[PDB]
RNA sequence: AGGACCGAACCGACUAAUGUCGAAAAAUUAGCGGAUGACUUGUGGCUGGGGGUGAAAGGCCAAUCAAACCGGGAGAUAGCU
RNA sequence: GUUUAUUAAAAACACAGCACUGUGCAAACACGAAAGUGGACGUAUACGGUGUGACGCCUGCCCGGUGCCGGGAGGUUAAU
RNA sequence: CUUUAAUGUUUGAUGUUCUAACGUUGACCCGUAAUCCGGGUUGCGGACAGUGUCUGGUGGGUAGUUUGACUGGGGCGGUC
C-alpha cells in the first residue's frame, strides 16, 4: 500500500511511504543470517574505488536460496520478511522433510502458498522451473544464464522476462531493459515476477532519508576546480565544454560496451 | 586547543615500535641506520 | 614441418611420408593421441624397420578387434522406459551416459566416449537413428526407441 | 612473474624514439603463454608458462630433454 | 510521529569589546546557532605526496599545503643583490 | 544541514525531486605493470556518470560549427 | 593476341560444422575441519576471446617546454 503523510513539518512534507501490512512483524531467522560488514565504497587497497557510498544503518545478509536445487519437494510459506538487501521482499519457505529456506517473493506469493521445484512442477506462479518446460511467451523471473549458477535476471522488485522465441537448445529472453538476450535451454528459471512492484512511489522525502541508506552526498563537477574536475573553475558558471566524467572518459551519449566475447549471446541491444 | 600531540602508548608502539620497524625491510633499516649512528635509544620503548 | 603418422588419417592419412603439417595440429593432436612421433634424423631409422611393418599389423588388430566387438549386438536395437510428460515434454534431457550404462548392462561392451548422438540428444520421444564413431572408417546405425511410461 | 620457464626469457626495458627522436622508457615483455604438454614419461600433462620461442624448441627438442635440462636448472614445474 | 518547537550538558563560532612585544602562535567577557539527529563523542583500525581526502574552500593531510615532511643528487643554477 | 582549523558561514556546497546517458553482470566504472579487490555476496523498480535543484505553471525555435550515435558508394590511408 | 571452357596448381576473402589448443569469477570429487589455489571428471564457449611484437587513429588523462625586442612605465598600436 502507498501512504502519503500529511505536511506535519518540512522533512515529513514530501515523504511518501509504502506500508506492508503482510510483512512480518518480528526477528528474521536467526540459523539464515550472515554478517554483513560496509565497505565504505573502498577495496583491498583501501582507496575509493566507487565514490557517493558510505555510512547507512547496519544491516545483516540474508542467506536467499537462488538455485534452488530442492527438486520435486513440496515446500509451504512460513511468511514474508523485509530483506534491507533487496529492493524485493523475501519469502520463508518451509520444505516438506522440514528445513526452512528464503527465496525471493513474486507478485502473487503470499503466506500459506505451495511452491514446487524442478520439472516434476505445476505452472503456479513461485514455481521454478527449466524454460525448456515453460510455455513460451511466459512471464518468469531469478533467470539463470549458466546451469547451476543461481539465477541472475530479473531480481529487482517488480522485474521480469519474456520467453520471445524458443530456438532449440537455446531460448530468447526479453529483459526489463528492451534487451534480447539467448540463454542456454537447460538452466532454471522461476515463473512470475518479482513482488513489491510499488518500489517507485517511495521518494524518501528529505535530505537524510538517502544518508541513512547507505548514500553519500554527490558534488556536482561545476562545483569543483579545474585540478580535481575536468570541469570546474571560471567566474560565473562557465562550463564551455563537453560533459565528461572525473577521469575524463567522455559522458552522455558514449557507448562503453567492449567486450567481443558475449556478443553471440546477443540478439538487439537497447532502444 | 587540542594540540596535534595526543600521547597514546600503544599506538605509539604500534607506529614506531622495535616490532612495527622490523616487520617491513624499510623499517629495517631505519634501524640500520640508528645502529651506525650508535644512538642510544635505537627506537621508543619503556 | 615433418612428422611420421602411425594411424590412418582421412585427408594425409599414408602410414608414414614426410608430408609438411602444422606445428600446433601436431602438438595438440597427433602427439597426444599418438597418432604420430616427431621424426628429425633419429627416428626415420627406427621406423623403417621396427614400425615400417610390424607396426602395421599391432595397428590393424586393433581394428580387427573393433569390428568384431562392435558387432556384438546381433539385435542393433535400443529401448529405454522414460516417465515422459503427458503429451511430450519429456521429463528431463538425457545424454549419453544413461544409454551407454543400459548398454553396458545389457547389449555390446562400450565406452563412454565412444557413443555419438547426430540427431540432436535425444529430445523428442519416438524412434530415432544414431551413428556410432568406432574407427576411422567404421559407421554402426543403431535404432532407438523412448518408450513413455 | 612474466618469465619463460624454458629459455628464460624476462622483460626487458628499452626506449621508443618517437619521430621527433624523444625518448621514453618502455619495456618489452615476452610473449608467455599457459600451455599444457603432454608427457609419455609420466604419462600425464604438465603445465607450463612458456614463450612463442620456447614451445618452438619443445616441439623441436625432446619434451624429456626439455624438462631433464629444466630440473637440472633447479626451476619446479 | 517529527533531519518538529523552547532550552542546559555537549557541539558550533554570527555580532561587539578587550587582547596584538597578549593569560593564549585566534583566546576571554556579554549576547548568538544546533541541541533525537545529515547529531556528538571515547577506543582501535584503513586511505601516503603528481597521492590521499574533500556536503567542494585549492580546503585538510602533526602550529607548514596551487603539491607535506626528512635525507640524498647538491657546493643544483642565479646575465641578479 | 555543510564549508575557507587561524580575517569571508553566504545568494556558495549539499539536499529530496526531475531529466539525460552508460551498464546484461567475468556489468559499466575505479584502485592496481599483474593477480585481485571495490561496485555487490547487488544485478535494469539495480548501479555509475552528468546537469538541474522542494512544490505550482512551464521548459519555445535552430543540427551549420564542435561532440556523440548510426550508415555506407567512392576517394585517401600504416605495418606487412 | 582479342574472345572461352574441363581436370590438376598457388591460393586468399567469406560462410557452415567439429574439438584437441585456449577460456570458464558453471557443476561435482579429491588434496582439505579451506568462499583461495591445484588436480580429476563433466558441461558450456572455442580457433573466437585474450596476451606479446609491429603499426594507423584517438588522446591536456598525464608530462616536458615555449609563448621576441624596441617602448618618453608596461600593455594595445606601430616598427625590425
Amino acid at each position: 500500500a502507498v501512504v502519503k503523510c500529511k505536511p506535519t513539518s518540512p522533512g515529513r512534507r514530501h515523504v511518501v511511504k509504502v506500508v506492508n501490512p503482510e510483512l512480518h512483524k518480528g526477528k528474521p531467522f536467526a540459523p539464515l543470517l550472515e554478517k554483513n560488514s560496509k565497505s565504505g565504497g573502498r577495496n583491498n587497497n583501501g582507496r575509493i574505488t566507487t565514490r557517493h557510498i558510505g555510512g547507512g544503518h547496519k544491516q545483516a545478509y540474508r542467506i536467499v536460496d537462488f538455485k534452488r536445487n530442492k527438486d520435486g519437494i513440496p515446500a509451504v510459506v512460513e511468511r514474508l520478511e523485509y530483506d534491507p538487501n533487496r529492493s524485493a521482499n523475501i519469502a520463508l519457505v518451509l520444505y516438506k522433510d522440514g528445513e526452512r529456506r528464503y527465496i525471493l517473493a513474486p507478485k502473487g506469493l503470499k503466506a500459506g502458498d505451495q511452491i514446487q521445484s524442478g520439472v516434476d512442477a505445476a505452472i503456479k506462479p513461485g514455481n521454478t522451473l527449466p524454460m525448456r518446460n515453460i510455455p513460451v511467451g511466459s512471464t518468469v523471473h531469478n533467470v539463470e544464464m549458466k546451469p547451476g549458477k543461481g539465477g541472475q535476471l530479473a531480481r529487482s522488485a517488480g522485474t521480469y522476462v519474456q520467453i520471445v522465441a524458443r530456438d532449440g537448445a537455446y531460448v530468447t529472453l526479453r529483459l526489463r531493459s528492451g534487451e534480447m538476450r539467448k540463454v542456454e535451454a537447460d538452466c532454471r528459471a522461476t515463473l512470475g515476477e518479482v513482488g513489491n512492484a510499488e518500489h517507485m512511489l517511495r521518494v524518501l522525502g528529505k535530505a537524510g532519508a538517502a544518508r541513512w541508506r547507505g548514500v553519500r552526498p554527490t558534488v556536482r563537477g561545476t562545483a569543483m576546480n579545474p585540478v580535481d574536475h575536468p570541469h570546474g573553475g571560471g567566474e560565473g558558471r562557465n562550463f564551455g565544454k563537453h560533459p565528461v566524467t572525473p577521469w575524463g572518459v567522455q559522458t552522455k551519449g558514449k557507448k562503453t560496451r567492449s567486450n567481443k566475447r558475449t556478443d553471440k549471446f546477443i540478439v538487439r541491444r537497447r532502444s | 586547543m587540542k594540540r596535534t600531540f595526543q600521547p597514546s602508548v600503544l599506538k605509539r608502539n604500534r607506529s614506531h615500535g622495535f616490532r612495527a620497524r622490523m616487520a617491513t625491510k624499510n623499517g629495517r633499516q631505519v634501524l640500520a641506520r640508528r645502529r651506525a649512528k650508535g644512538r642510544a635509544r635505537l627506537t621508543v620503548s619503556k | 614441418m615433418q612428422v611420421i603418422l602411425l594411424d590412418k588419417v582421412a585427408n594425409l592419412g599414408s602410414l608414414g611420408d614426410q608430408v609438411n603439417v602444422k606445428a600446433g595440429y601436431a602438438r595438440n593432436f597427433l602427439v597426444p593421441q599418438g597418432k604420430a612421433v616427431p621424426a628429425t634424423k633419429k627416428n626415420i631409422e627406427f621406423f623403417e624397420a621396427r614400425r615400417a611393418e610390424l607396426e602395421a599389423k599391432l595397428a590393424e588388430v586393433l581394428a580387427a578387434a573393433n569390428a568384431r566387438a562392435e558387432k556384438i549386438n546381433a539385435l542393433e536395437t535400443v529401448t529405454i522406459a522414460s516417465k515422459a510428460g503427458d503429451e511430450g515434454k519429456l521429463f528431463g534431457s538425457i545424454g549419453t551416459r544413461d544409454i551407454a550404462d543400459a548398454v553396458t548392462a545389457a547389449g555390446v561392451e562400450v565406452a563412454k566416449s565412444e557413443v555419438r548422438l547426430p540427431n540432436g540428444v535425444l529430445r523428442t520421444t519416438g524412434e530415432h537413428e544414431v551413428s556410432f564413431q568406432v574407427h576411422s572408417e567404421v559407421f554402426a546405425k543403431v535404432i532407438v526407441n523412448v518408450v513413455a511410461e | 612473474s612474466r618469465v619463460c620457464q624454458v629459455t628464460g626469457k624476462r622483460p626487458v626495458t628499452g626506449n621508443n624514439r618517437s619521430h621527433a627522436l624523444n625518448a621514453t622508457k618502455r619495456r618489452f615483455l615476452p610473449n608467455l603463454h599457459s600451455h599444457r604438454f603432454w608427457v609419455e614419461s609420466e604419462k600425464r600433462f604438465v603445465t607450463l608458462r612458456v614463450s612463442a620461442k620456447g614451445m618452438r624448441v619443445i616441439d623441436k627438442k625432446g619434451i624429456d630433454t626439455v624438462l631433464a635440462e629444466l630440473r637440472a636448472r633447479g626451476e619446479k614445474y
